[PDB]
């Protein structure tokens, strides 16, 4: 399968959900700890890793990085959250900042398992500005995980 | 051998639940792609 959407990446202690992805224009966008770079399978079916970073934390199949829009720094975004088990639901929210010195990236602050991460992050045009999973835990212990783009 | 598995469309949902703060932190990046709070 191929066609434009979300999807959830599986193995076989069961069938567990070890992460998210996103379909779109032929392209697998995923992050890198979840696949760590190994080949998946969608049907019979295969799909080979094209480009990845561990840095960036993100790693794409059959083809490069297609996702090119940004959060716009002032609307709030949404979180098609993909939990293990649970059908997809979208959750809005108005991300923070994470403030490095190669500049300032978003951040949502939405607490879901770890086989969670990998979702897309959209605007308000059902564009992908990011991917969920990659982030911090702050000094109560919930989870805040930045919003990860790649470069097209 | 991992496989992958359809879970919907990349669609905006006009009537959402709106929930989470917007937290502003100082985050410091690893080699390893890891976030650390600084």
């Amino acid at each position: 399968e191929t066609t434009d959407g979300v999807y959830r990446v599986m193995t076989r202690l069961g069938s567990t959900q070890v992460g998210v992805g996103v379909m779109q224009e032929g392209v697998f966008h995923t992050m890198w700890h979840v696949t760590k770079g190994a080949a998946l399978r969608s049907g019979e079916g295969r799909l080979d890793p094209y480009w990845g970073d561990v840095k960036q934390d993100l790693v794409s199949y059959c083809g490069p990085w297609k996702l090119d829009a940004a959060w716009d720094g002032l609307s709030e975004v949404q979180l098609l959250a993909v939990p293990p088990g649970e059908r997809a639901k979208n959750i809005q929210t108005l991300p923070g900042i994470f403030k490095t010195k190669d500049g300032d990236i978003g951040a949502v602050a939405l607490d879901y398992p770890a086989g969670t991460s990998g979702s897309p992050i959209l605007d308000k045009s059902g564009r992908v500005i990011g991917l969920y999973g990659n982030g911090v835990v702050i000094k109560n212990g919930s989870y805040v995980s930045a919003i990860t783009q790649g470069k097209r | 051998d991992m496989y992958i598995e359809r879970a919907g469309d990349i669609t905006w949902e006009k009537d959402a639940e709106v929930t989470g703060n917007s937290p502003r932190l100082d985050v410091a990046l690893d080699e390893s792609g890891d976030f650390s709070l600084v």
